[PDB]
């Protein structure tokens, strides 16, 4: 039965996990494998919560069976992250943290959620409401059929290392890298940012629309979903799912990272506009803006590091990545520093229109952070340049160009010297004030 | 010329030509030292395509020179004071400096902001190609037959005792195995042309590995190095009771075996598994059986022996379990081991642990497959039980008291009982 199968988790929910309770849990997970992936709607939350508790208790601490069970759970979480159904007891975010935790040292789930998971455990109805020789022979057959590594990869650290190696091998076997990247690309909230980046790169111009103060407020009040999305995307990108950098995979990765940087730039512009136009809610808003911009920069840096060190993408792609990042950051800085105090802000109730048509109470910590990252990209590019008036370097990761072409494209986008002197003056004035 | 002709050239030629190439080793030493010092300066950063071509030309030619001096020293040793000691020290120094130059150039290419992963892959491919061709050439040296009758690699392949080898061979094999494991780990994550041997070429990992296979039959070469290295290590260990120590050769053997297990046996790719299934031969099983007999007869000796035993155990069981060897190959292995289920002599009542492990693994796999499919009882198990009973009955009739290492260790009895239960 299933009641006796879930009994060890019910007993252990009030304590740690007894060592003697693990092998039968593994046996039950392997035995029901044929059914776990195929279920009706009303049993689904029960099985989701059971999987959550099982994974949690496995990660808190014969290796072949554990690896098989972990592979089964990873497969379950994978197709649960692909489909996700409305009535899933565990949302997509906790599935992402669970998959990460099985590949790491179990520092994702918290008690505040497993209490609700056990409550749902009790409140859910069984499939068949919750409110020695056979196992040895199976283990013998499992050890006989396949050979565990062991040494191809003090005691606690090596057991943890082999556990992580087995788990990541199982994850890669299912091809979860492509599925995770696909699920991260077609997010319901990053979609607008990705589309905006596509239009900006196609039209050669830079777009930001916090627009007026009212539009800035409208963009606000939905910031918490953006925080959740950026956190989950960062956790997904922290997993080793990026190694086979095919050209299409490269394009997808740069699209995702650059759109995330675009989102950070946009929230920075929104906060600056709000401050120019002008409790606990405002403090929450500013803390959330700081968190999202920091996470966006972290994602950008992680993607850049992955691109630079990869054995399929080399120096040219890293240079193009740095050029795109610097272009976005510099255009953003020019836009935010061109904000009027009251004139254009009130009369408004792009960068090409601003250039065609052509008080520094904006700025802030976000502006400083963006300027620092832009200056790092710029010094890297200029150090590269140091060692025929052609076209500006194409804004694609697969393009070929020289350093002079990239610098000339940056100059064509924005007058750099005047901009730099403007930020220097404004920053010193703010510091002295 | 070698890259243009798709072939590999080394001409130490005979002993006289080897001596003629020698006696000029001091100039080569001074040249490699000055080249290494020049390459140590920061004068490599702007890697234009032409500069890349020049750098790879220089580094690969230096590696070629190290390979050539290694071949010359090996030929001199096969053919056969302070001068000889100076010559061997010079050879060691020049090969070490050549390897250092190659590694420095490779690291510079990998970390450069103008040359990326593809160029590093091509660099590794060229290095591995040169190293493997050199190893094949040196390990195919004849003792006296072709050496005296001679008074390339394509002619050798067209026309088709191991007192050569040495420390230089071990170092070259180690570097080649490092390049090979890097390339195969790259592969892991349409029968086209082999990958071009140019630093600017575009190719997939399958293409590079297939080019390496085309140049030299890899599996036979690797097994030959494993066998020769273990033989030299065991001979040196017997004589004892860098060259004077046997742990180096034992480590090389363990490393090559571990490479074979991790990169090929556990590989998921279909093409490499097909190649492994095609390229396994009965002579390889005979060599493996002789290695097993040596390791079980010698017994536990030292820590390096423990590591080599672990590697051999892992290789044996991975080969047995992962369904590449055809059944006749398994029968050949058992027959060579002397524990063939269809033999006619008395059943050996004492089985050494390694042979017992492999035999039990094979028999239990057969029994499990037969039970799962529905086949009636496998004739091999019935035959082994019958032969055990007949031998034991004969010994009972003769009233013979065996020795402590002669009949019926306990693990053998447990294994037979487990067979009986199924």
């Amino acid at each position: 039965g299933w009641e006796v199968a879930v009994r060890p988790l019910l007993s252990a929910s009030y304590s740690a996990f007894e060592m003697k309770e693990l092998p039968q849990l593994v046996a039950s997970v392997i035995e029901s494998e044929s059914e776990i992936l195929h279920h009706e709607k009303q049993y689904e939350p029960f099985y989701s919560s059971f999987v959550a508790l099982s994974t949690h208790y496995i990660t808190t601490v014969q290796l072949q069976s554990v690896a098989a069970a972990c592979k089964v759970l990873i497969e379950f979480s994978l197709l649960r992250l692909e489909n996700p159904d409305e009535a899933c007891a565990v949302s997509q975010k906790h599935l992402i943290l669970l998959i990460k935790g099985l590949c790491t040292g179990c520092s994702r789930l918290d008690r505040t959620e497993i209490i609700t998971f056990t409550a749902m455990m009790k409140s859910a109805k069984l499939p068949q409401t919750l409110s020695r020789q056979k196992e040895v022979q199976m283990n013998f057959l499992n050890q006989l059929t396949s050979v565990f590594n062991p040494r191809t990869v003090a005691s606690a650290i090596k057991t943890k290392n082999v556990f992580i190696a087995q788990n990541v091998a199982s994850l890669q076997e299912l091809g979860g890298s492509e599925k995770l990247l696909r699920v991260c690309l077609n997010l319901p909230y990053f979609l607008r940012y990705i589309n905006r980046f596509q239009d900006a790169v196609l039209a050669n111009s830079f777009f930001i629309m916090p627009a007026t103060v009212a539009d800035a407020t409208a963009v606000r009040n939905g910031f918490h979903s953006l925080v959740i999305d950026v956190t989950m995307a960062l956790d997904t990108l922290s997993l080793p799912v990026l190694e086979p950098l095919n050209p299409s995979r490269l394009q997808d990765v740069t699209v995702l990272s650059l759109s995330c940087l675009y989102a950070g730039v946009s929230v920075a512009t929104c906060m600056a506009i709000l401050h120019v136009g002008s409790s606990s809610k405002e403090d929450d808003y500013e803390s959330d803006a700081a968190t999202i911009v920091q996470k966006c920069l972290e994602i950008y840096d992680m993607i850049g590091q992955a691109i630079s060190s990869s054995r399929r993408a080399g120096g040219e792609h890293y240079q193009n990545f740095q050029l795109l990042g610097a272009w976005c950051l510099l255009n953003s800085l020019f836009l935010i520093l061109n904000l009027s105090p009251t004139a254009l802000a009130d009369k408004g109730k792009r960068v090409r229109d601003i250039l065609s048509r052509t008080g520094h109470q904006g700025f802030g910590v976000l502006s400083v952070i963006l300027a620092n990252h832009a200056i790092k990209l710029l010094t890297s590019l200029f150090q590269d340049l140091q060692v025929t008036d052609g076209p500006p370097a194409a804004l694609s990761i697969m393009a070929q160009s020289t350093s002079i072409q990239r610098i000339q494209r940056l100059i064509d986008s924005v007058p750099l010297m005047n901009l730099l002197l403007t930020l220097l003056s404004t920053s010193y004035r703010k510091a002295c004030v | 010329d070698a890259v243009l002709a798709n072939s590999f050239f080394i001409m130490p030629a005979t002993v006289a030509d080897a001596t003629a190439v020698r006696n000029g080793f001091h100039s080569l030493v001074i040249d490699v030292t000055m080249a290494l010092d020049t390459l140590s300066l920061p004068v490599l950063e702007p890697l234009n395509p032409s500069r890349l071509q020049d750098v790879t030309v220089l580094s690969l030619s230096c590696l070629y020179a190290g390979v050539s001096v290694a071949t010359c020293m090996a030929i001199l040793h096969v053919g056969s004071s302070s001068k000889e000691d100076d010559y061997e020290s010079d050879a060691a120094t020049i090969v070490q400096k050549c390897l250092e130059i190659y590694d420095m150039i490779g690291q510079a290419i990998s970390s450069s902001r103008r040359a990326g992963g593809e160029h590093y892959q091509n660099f590794q491919l060229l290095g591995a190609w040169c190293l493997l061709n050199s190893l094949f050439l040196i390990l195919n040296l004849s003792p006296t037959a072709l050496a005296d009758k001679g008074k390339r690699v394509r002619d050798i392949l067209s026309r088709t005792g191991h007192q050569g080898f040495g420390v230089l061979s071990v170092i070259l094999a180690n570097h080649a195995i490092k390049l090979l494991t890097s390339l195969f780990q790259d592969l892991q994550v349409t029968d086209g042309p082999p990958a071009a041997l140019s630093i600017m070429a575009q190719s997939t990992s399958i293409q590079r590995i297939q080019r390496l296979i085309d140049s030299v039959p890899l599996m036979n070469l690797l097994l030959t190095l494993l066998s020769t290295s273990y033989r030299k290590a065991c001979v040196l260990q017997r004589q004892r009771k860098s060259r004077k120590d046997p742990e180096l050769f034992l480590g090389l053997a363990s490393n090559i075996l571990n490479f074979i297990t991790s990169s090929m046996l556990n590989s998921r790719n279909n093409f490499i598994r097909n190649y492994l299934s095609v390229s396994l031969s009965e002579h390889h099983m005979a060599t493996l059986a002789s290695i097993i007999k040596e390791v079980d007869k010698d017994g536990l000796k030292g820590s390096s022996d423990e590591e080599f035993a672990a590697a051999l155990y892992h290789f044996n069981h991975s080969l047995v379990t992962s369904d590449l060897q055809s059944p006749n190959l398994q029968n050949t292995l058992l027959q060579q081991l002397g524990v063939a289920p269809f033999s006619e002599g008395p059943w050996p009542l004492y089985i050494h642990p390694q042979s017992l492990s492999v035999l039990s693994r094979l028999l239990l796999i057969w029994q499990h497959k037969a039970s799962a499919q529905g086949d009636p009882d496998v004739p091999e198990c019935l035959k082994v039980w019958d032969r055990f009973l007949s031998t034991m009955k004969q010994n009972a009739l003769q009233g013979v008291v065996p020795s402590e290492t002669e009949d019926l260790n306990v693990e053998h009895l447990q294994m037979l009982l487990l067979i009986f239960h199924n």
